[PDB]
């Protein structure tokens, strides 16, 4: 009965997982904690520069797909 | 300096700096509090805008 022609099954969710994450804004502040990992990752301006090493480089992201350097992998 | 025919009443307005007093009852406003907002804007060429 399950025949399963096309691929998108069990498949097409990991890409679109990734292709789908927008860039955050209007991150919500409380006063007690006043500085989270959560208010980092809004401010990190995530620049691009080299250390001169193939791991340094790659966790820079500098080999980056798109125009901007991207970390992470 | 001869009194002309008429009369003349002058007007102006005066501004008084003053220090006042303000009461209040207890319990007159009800007020609600929501969650305070950081958003980020103006992303120019040297400087961020929050």
């Amino acid at each position: 009965m399950k025949v399963q022609g096309s691929v998108d099954r069990r498949r097409l969710q990991r890409r679109i997982a990734g292709l789908l994450p927008p860039p955050a804004r209007r991150l919500n502040i409380s006063r007690g904690s006043e500085f989270t990992r959560d208010v980092r990752g809004l401010v990190e301006e995530h620049a691009q520069a080299s250390s001169l090493s193939a791991a340094a480089v790659w966790r820079a992201g500098l080999l980056a797909p798109g125009e901007v350097a991207v970390a992470g992998g | 300096k001869i009194h002309p025919g008429v009369a003349m009443t002058v007007v102006r307005t005066d501004e008084i700096l003053s220090e006042n007093i303000l009461f209040s009852s207890r319990a007159s406003t009800s007020m609600f509090i929501g969650t305070p907002n950081v958003s980020r804007r103006e992303a120019r060429v040297d400087a961020v805008t929050f």
